[PDB]
RNA sequence: GCUUGUGCUGUCUUCGUCCA
């Protein structure tokens, strides 16, 4: 209930369908066309329309609103633009796949070099998996080096000899055995030509190759129009109090747009083919290093400082990448960390929590008729006294900050509101020590609020945590809901974890001086007098009040 | 289609620990959001304790839908599952 | 708000000309196609309703709801006031007035005879239900008038349109 | 394979329950051939693209999934974790419905 | 809350706690998706109460999802590399 | 590798695709925290000791049940139906001994992790019902035979009436039924434990309930638990061994450091 | 401006030695000029021309100001250093070794 | 706004009698006063204070 | 034109209503939220057949919020105009720019550019009307018009008619 | 007659802490 109301029904994701983006789709989902390299209009605010920071792409500022959806910075997701390229270029990630498809089909009449008449081809057709189907078809048709004008009755073949295609850098060379020996010519296979050849491939041949007519079409691996990400993807940073530095992606897009304008102007005005080749290779290099700057066998694109450019690919890989670093694991709220100490006078499932940590952390409790008096007492106490509270949440979701409220003593609570009270005794919390090698490294304890700045543990739980009190630190996580509290108290609680499934034996025992003392005290020649016996019997919480003979 | 008739239910007749935890959490949340209680509470105030009391007396008005790997499901009432 | 029983309809690349709504071309769109599916997934035909059939159905449903809400114990105003919602009350009042001022058949037996004539006829076995509803609703008098008002009937020249119209006028209470 | 793993584990006196190593070698031999616990073994499966990319070779897996028009059915735990949804495990392996029949009492 | 802690919470079977940690205690975000193309290209003006996917040219088949902001960022970065991740709220078969 | 493996409501172990990894988790469908080391009493010893411990002859007077342990000691000799019941029990025990000694455990090891600690249940029954003193027992032999036989068909791991389900259910409880029959033998119950009727019914009910409580729960993420249970010892640790050998095994290396054969010769 | 206090600063924008300081309190007051907005529509003495760039004390620390240094840098602008002093008494959770 | 914020104050009653402080937060009677030597801030009712003026220490009522 | 359609609605119920009267309360909530509404995809929903015997099924508890979600399937009478369709109407207002008619709950606007020239608007007439030598169309007069265009709003439908063709105008 | 202001960089490098 932290989001403003929307009449769209709320559903969950059941399927993710992958595929390539078509140029028609890129143009259709775009809201503006990007054609001006200059970021700023006149260095007097109000960024230029049609530039890389167009206000229709979205708002990343507090006081400004998006001109496309009208929402604020918190709610606007950002909108895409497009950038028409003067000449088509290869997508750096699909170049070997383009090469294999070029091998699979005929460069003149866009048809597979073999038909279903060959039984091996029929068997290659039969496998449902597109990857394996493509692999089999490629393993067959790679050998075939000549289009067949007639059936091996005309299959539509043009009869031309299929060239040998070899990759060098991002440039494909097609060596034709032109008509024992002769002079063969190797001519550059420009992206436009391969795009035109792919465009004539029939849907059924496309299906035979493992591509899909609806989602993954072979000519969509050639970039003819580039989608422009919104500013939320590439935010600017404030280097100092005055100057603000642009993101790497914004600079790379500026380079791409300058190269595009260069190619267009060069083609329009006057065309020496060598200069066209140079500038178009520069454009191809910019588009390739915008997506992948770790290309083997060529120098990286560098910044003016000499550091390499941070490409989109490098944002998604590694420990600090998007997946590992922000989706499979992330930083979370409602957590605490401090040094741990031992406490012989704590229960096995209890944890001692400093008062400052209990004041900082909170749990949102719903106001009912069973707890309204206690909750309003907490609200009267305020955010600086324990037991107190920090916020009152209305049904509509408006928070009342009790720090800056001059009439907190005149706040009346209604049923259904939420009070973010301080951490209290017997609240279940999750406790954790890194590295978490097994599931007994995270267990649910009960809170006891105590003085001094350490966490306190019973000494029998130091074995599953593999912890000692010579400087170790441990983390604490506070559940924020009734269901989550029930899950912690009924599944992860310390007593339920005494016996481990790894070796069907307990993981917690009597240790250290309790073990030494229990050995010393149970020796045959240990005798105790009546007064000490009375003290030890009274020390037992479960003692029934009957002194043994 | 996907539903399985009550006579040919083959899943375990006992409440598992995950089902018990989820049912207690959901019932506690509902009680804390002003849902009618089906048991007589003497002096209990905590929603989780009231939910546990409801579970012990087989008075929780919830149904567990257990999913099979093929897609079919069986519907079990909280009052007809044995709880330890 | 309400969702139809027809789902899916995901993204593709081909575009068709049978997508725009058009009464003349008998292109009623996917949600009003000739073939429908019920809650059980069985085959179902599109159910058109003339003003007589619609008026009978709304009167029957409204009086059944009024009788049910009153513990099982005729005026249009009170019957409209039975429903809840001021905007709903206005909408049902407007529909009741429109149906009343253009009711071709106010009798159940006349409506039943009209429906049987327009359904069991051999010529009408090919007629679209929308065409049947339009013919029973508009109350046309001439074949040329019906063709001009309903362009779809121009291509179906194997229909005894004139005698069916005369039978409809005969069944119509003067 | 179980004998070798048991030898390695039990040499230094440690003990592990049989079912864990049984499950490990059953995963390693379920496909009819030996599947190594590597990217060459794990990521050559029919599992979802989002689940496979989160282990290793993220960008290559995503490019292959795009070019092959793969459909991820979102049944694994990793897909629901990275989509912020209730994973179909533990307390999320079932649904809870409201019992109208019992409420009449 | 790293990956090993995530595996420990999976081993405990506490799916609700894991979902709450990774969404409510972190980057919880709300997006709108077209019901046809499955893309995050809906232009929603919530106070004007008007939704539209201009590409698919539809105003009625639109849903809202609760996803991590990092997932939204990942999908937008994938879209920048010409990949189309389409999120659908129903299964097909 | 093991993250998406979960036990399902039909008892099978499957991955995210629904492919079956195990038709029953742990081949017994039990939880890893619910088993303890117990001895199977039919495996060790000699044939003379086994015969002395388990065989009850109602004809020979010096190889029968003692007369001070049963109140019906008079009208017991000479019966033939009861002798047939005792012979059926002994043949079942001999079949169990053959099975365990020849197929399952060939080196004679008999201390294995199993569920439901029977010794603890027996001594609990003795303490609760005060089974001390030389008082004769009112527990008839057919009651013992039928109680044990019925108990050995109520240990439900899988529910259903299909023949494959019954075959899998009988397979899953073979070792535990061998343990129960080895412990709850007629001569043992009458002489070593000295149970009465109430104690016997309590033991049977307790065995059934505790076996029901030891089954694995559907929804368990046993793959992650197995992964952690294998990786945890690896943290605390001429043939290559240890972590390099574990790496060789998990990577399925073609050229291992120390290849070797174990060649066994014929007896002579 | 920031949420901390500014009453402990002197006329020259610097705190004096011997003053108690808590977390977030401002110890160095600094401003940078900003081109004024359309506030020349009439704001007699309350039109903003500066942006605050002050230095607060660390939120987790508190102590006494011990010494304040004022000099000029290599280029020729002013340059300040403020030293804070506090006493740390041993307590539960402090690390010792032989 | 109270006229006692950011002003030197002295405590006249309770367990902190005769300690010099500075008023930091004042909402309803429970003035928050930081203590000059103990690095801490404590709540205190307005009745227990003494606000400094140009002519000795003045009580709370006699100053506002 | 009226039709019979099988419609579905998603109904969310707060836990405070989890009582024996849950089914009937859901029925009345469905009736209040469906009767009289106007959806552009379907048109106008006028009544729901068998309104007191609608199956509601079993509601699913939403994880993290407690509220139950119900899937209610029902059959209702729905009216929706189509492009190029001729229907009757009743004039509701007369203006120099054209006349506004009512077709049930739908209001149809016809501009003068879709009206024949001989039907000159007479503002001096009592009441004001678009009249010709042999035709006189005013407030409350029966008119037969052909729907040319339909404009869809969030929860409203705007239709545009024409009377310039044959067999149209006054009736 | 006089009313209290409402927040924060990025990228590398080095040195450390607790396990292993
Ligand atoms: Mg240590
Ligand atoms: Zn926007
Ligand atoms: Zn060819
Ligand atoms: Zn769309």
């Amino acid at each position: 209930s932290q989001f403003p109301y929307s009449s769209a029904p709320l559903r969950s994701v059941k399927e993710v369908q992958f595929g390539l983006l078509s140029p028609e789709e890129i143009r259709a989902i775009s809201v503006v066309k990007i054609e001006y390299p200059e970021i700023m209009d006149e260095s007097r605010q109000r960024p230029r329309e049609g530039g890389l920071n167009d206000p229709k792409l979205g708002s990343i500022d507090r006081n400004f609103k998006c001109q496309t959806c009208g929402e604020g910075m918190a709610e606007c997701p950002g909108h895409f633009g497009h950038m028409e390229l003067a000449k088509p270029v290869f997508h750096i990630g699909f170049i070997p796949k383009i090469k294999k498809v070029c091998e699979c089909i005929c460069m003149n009449c866009g048809k597979l070099l073999l038909d279903e008449t060959n039984p091996t081809m029929a068997q290659a057709i039969r496998i449902r998996d597109p990857k394996k189907r493509f692999n089999a078809v490629w393993q067959l048709c790679k050998t075939k080096m000549v289009c067949e004008a007639d059936a091996p009755v005309s299959r539509g073949g043009c009869g031309n000899t299929q060239p040998v295609v070899r990759k060098d850098g991002m440039k494909l060379w097609g060596t034709w055995k032109k008509s024992r020996d002769a002079q063969p010519e190797r001519k550059l296979l420009t992206p436009g030509e391969i795009l035109n050849v792919f465009k004539h491939i029939s849907p059924e041949d496309c299906f035979r190759l493992g591509f899909n007519e609806d989602y993954a079409r072979p000519e969509w691996m050639i970039i003819t129009v580039l989608p422009v990400p919104p500013p939320q993807v590439r935010p600017s940073i404030a280097m100092d109090e005055t100057t603000q530095g642009q993101d790497d992606l914004t600079h790379k897009l500026s380079d791409i747009l300058k190269a595009n304008i260069n190619v267009q102007k060069l083609e329009m005005d006057g065309s020496p083919q060598h200069i066209i080749n140079e500038v178009e290779q520069l454009l191809q290099f910019h588009v390739a290093t915008y997506m992948d700057n770790d290309i083997a066998g060529q120098p990286q694109a560098l910044q003016k400082s000499g550091r390499p450019v941070k490409a989109i690919r490098a944002r998604l890989k590694g420990k600090e990448g998007r997946l590992r670093g922000n989706l499979m694991g992330k930083r979370v709220d409602f957590s605490a960390r401090t040094v741990i100490s031992g406490d012989p006078n704590l229960e096995l499932d209890q944890v001692g929590v400093p008062i400052s940590i209990a004041k900082t952390l909170s749990y949102p409790e719903t106001v009912t008729q069973y707890n309204i008096h206690r909750l309003t007492e907490y609200v009267r106490n305020g955010p600086n006294e324990h037991p107190g509270a920090k916020y009152v949440i209305r049904d509509n979701g408006d928070r009342i900050d009790l720090r800056y409220h001059k009439r907190a003593g005149d706040i009346v609570l209604q049923y259904g509101w939420k009070v973010e009270r301080h951490l209290m005794d017997d609240d279940p919390v999750l406790f954790n020590r890194q590295p978490s090698l097994h599931k007994m490294s995270m267990m649910a304890h009960r809170v006891k609020v105590m003085p001094y700045s350490t966490f306190r543990l019973n000494l029998s739980v130091t074995s599953p945590y593999n912890a000692d009190f010579d400087g170790d630190e441990m983390n604490l996580h506070v559940p924020q809901s009734e269901e989550t509290r029930a899950e912690l108290s009924q599944l992860c609680a310390v007593p339920l974890q005494i016996v481990s499934p790894q070796s069907n034996k307990p993981v917690m025992g009597i240790v250290q001086d309790t073990l030494c003392g229990v050995r010393k005290m149970t020796l045959r020649d240990t005798f105790i007098e009546y007064e000490q016996v009375m003290n030890m019997l009274f020390w037992v919480p479960s003692w029934d009040g009957v002194v043994p003979q | 289609e996907l539903a399985i008739l009550k006579e040919e239910r083959t899943t375990t007749p006992y409440l598992t620990k995950y089902e018990r935890a989820r049912i207690l959490g959901t019932r506690a949340l509902q009680i804390s959001m002003n849902a009618p209680v089906l048991v007589d509470i003497e002096g209990e105030t905590d929603p989780l304790q009231i939910a546990m009391k409801e579970l012990s007396q087989r008075k929780i008005p919830l149904v567990i839908r257990r999913y099979l790997p093929d897609g079919s499901y069986e519907d079990w009432g909280c009052d007809e599952l044995i709880v330890d | 708000v309400s969702t139809s029983t027809v789902g899916a309809r995901r993204r593709r690349a081909k575009q068709q000309v049978d997508d725009e709504e058009n009464a003349t071309l008998l292109r009623l769109g996917p949600e009003f196609a000739l073939k429908q599916y019920d809650h059980d997934g069985n085959e179902h035909d599109l159910i058109a309703l003339s003003l007589s059939e619609s008026r009978l159905l709304i009167r029957e449903a409204l009086k059944a709801r009024s009788r049910a809400r009153n513990g099982g114990v005729i005026d249009d105003d009170e019957l409209a006031k039975v429903t809840s919602g001021a905007v709903a009350n206005g909408v049902v009042k407007k529909t009741l007035d429109y149906l009343n001022t253009f009711a071709r058949f106010k009798d159940e037996e006349t409506c039943t005879a009209v429906d049987q004539l327009l359904h069991n006829s051999s010529d009408c076995s090919v007629l679209h239900p929308f065409e049947i509803a339009q013919l029973s609703s508009l109350g046309c008098e001439d074949v040329d008038e019906a063709i001009t008002l309903i362009p779809s009937l121009a291509a179906k020249k194997e229909v005894n349109l004139q005698r069916i119209l005369d039978e409809l006028n005969r069944l119509e209470d003067p | 394979l179980y004998k070798e793993i048991l030898n390695v584990i039990a040499f230094d006196g440690s003990y592990v329950n049989y079912r864990h190593m049984a499950l490990l070698v059953d995963v390693m031999t379920s496909r009819g051939y030996l599947m190594a616990i590597t990217r060459h073994g794990i990521n050559r499966a029919d599992t979802g693209a989002l689940m496979r990319c989160s282990f290793e070779e993220t960008v290559e897996i995503l490019f292959e999934a795009g070019a092959a028009a793969e459909l991820d059915d979102c049944r694994g735990v990793s897909e629901n974790v990275m989509l912020g949804q209730l994973a179909p495990m533990g307390t999320g392996a079932f649904d809870v419905m409201i019992d109208e029949k019992l409420l009449t009492s | 809350f790293g990956e090993m802690e995530r595996d420990c919470m999976i081993a405990h079977g506490a799916a609700g706690f894991l979902k709450e940690r990774l969404m409510e205690a972190s980057d919880a975000f709300r997006v709108h998706v077209c019901g046809i193309c499955g893309l995050m290209s809906v232009i929603a003006n919530l106070k004007k109460n008007q939704f539209e996917c201009r590409s698919c040219k539809n105003k009625t088949n639109i849903y809202q999802l609760h996803i991590p902001y990092a997932a939204k960022l990942l999908f937008q970065e994938l879209m920048a590399m010409n990949i189309a991740p389409r999120l659908y709220t129903e299964r097909s078969g | 590798a093991l993250e998406d493996i979960m036990v399902h409501y039909d008892g099978t172990t499957r991955n995210s695709l629904g492919d079956i990894i195990q038709f029953l988790y742990g081949e017994d469908g039990l939880d890893g925290t619910q088993v303890e080391r117990q001895t199977i009493d039919t495996i060790p010893g000699s044939d003379k000791a086994f015969h002395k411990r388990y065989y009850v002859d109602l004809m020979d007077e010096k190889n029968s049940i003692k007369p001070d342990v049963i109140e019906y000691a008079a009208d017991i000799l000479g019966d033939v139906e009861l002798q047939k019941e005792l012979n059926s029990e002994y043949e079942q025990l001999v079949s169990d001994r053959k099975f365990l000694r020849e197929i399952v455990f060939v080196n004679g090891d008999h201390n294995w992790p199993l569920p439901v600690n029977l010794r603890r249940i027996i001594q609990n029954a003795q303490q609760i019902f005060h089974l001390d003193r030389a008082k004769a027992s009112d527990l008839t032999i057919p009651e013992i035979i039928h109680g044990v036989r019925d108990l050995c068909k109520k240990l439900f791991v899988l529910r259903g009436e299909n023949e494959l389900i019954k075959e899998a259910q009988q397979n899953a409880t073979s070792l535990f039924q061998c343990l129960v029959r080895a412990r709850l033998a007629t001569r043992r119950i009458l002489e070593e434990f000295r149970l009465n009727r109430d104690a016997f019914e309590w033991v049977l009910g307790t065995i059934e309930a505790q076996f029901q409580r030891s089954l694995v729960h559907p929804g368990e993420m046993v793959g992650v638990i197995a992964a952690q249970s294998i990786g945890e010892p690896a943290t605390q640790m001429n043939v290559t061994l240890g972590v390099p050998r574990l790496k060789e095994i998990l990577n399925v290396a073609k050229n291992i450091k120390t290849p070797a054969l174990t060649v066994y010769l014929d007896r002579e | 401006l920031k949420h901390g206090t500014y009453e402990k600063l002197d006329e020259d924008g610097l705190i004096a030695p011997g003053v108690r300081v808590s977390g977030d309190d401002i110890i160095i007051g600094k401003t940078t000029p900003i081109p004024p907005d359309t506030e020349e529509l009439g704001q007699r003495t309350k039109y903003h021309t500066k942006r605050d760039a002050s230095t607060p004390l660390r939120s987790t620390e508190n102590g006494i100001v011990d010494q304040v240094l004022l000099t000029t840098n290599q280029e020729g602008l002013k340059f300040v250093k403020v030293r804070m002093r506090t006493t740390k008494v041993p307590q539960i959770g402090d690390k010792f070794a032989s | 706004r109270d006229p006692t914020l950011n002003k030197t104050v002295k405590i006249r009653q309770g367990g902190y009698k005769g300690k010099i402080g500075i008023v930091k937060e004042a909402n309803g009677d429970r003035f928050r006063v930081e203590l000059h030597n103990p690095n801490k801030t404590i709540p205190i009712p307005c009745s227990f204070l003494l606000i400094e003026s140009t002519h000795g220490w003045v009580p709370y009522e006699d100053f506002v | 034109m009226f039709f019979l359609k099988d419609l579905s609605l998603i109904l969310t119920l707060h836990p405070s209503y989890f009582g024996p009267q849950m089914n009937q309360y859901l029925r009345e909530k469905l009736l209040t939220d469906v009767e009289g509404t106007c959806t552009g995809q379907f048109g106008y929903i006028v009544t729901v057949l068998d309104g007191m015997n609608i199956d509601v099924g079993k509601g699913r508890i939403i994880p993290g919020s407690g509220s139950a979600e119900f899937e209610v399937k029902y059959r209702a009478v729905v009216w929706k105009p189509f492009k190029g369709e001729v229907v009757d109407a009743i004039v509701s207002n007369v203006s120099p720019i054209g006349f506004f008619a009512d077709v049930g709950p739908l209001n149809v606007f016809v501009s003068t550019r879709l009206i024949p020239d001989n039907l000159v608007y007479n503002p001096s007439n009592s009441p004001p009307a678009y009249m010709s030598n042999d035709e006189l169309i005013t407030k409350g007069s029966k008119v037969r018009l052909k729907v040319v265009g339909t404009r869809t709003d969030v929860n409203e439908i705007y239709a545009i008619g024409s009377i310039k063709e044959d067999f149209l105008g006054a009736i």
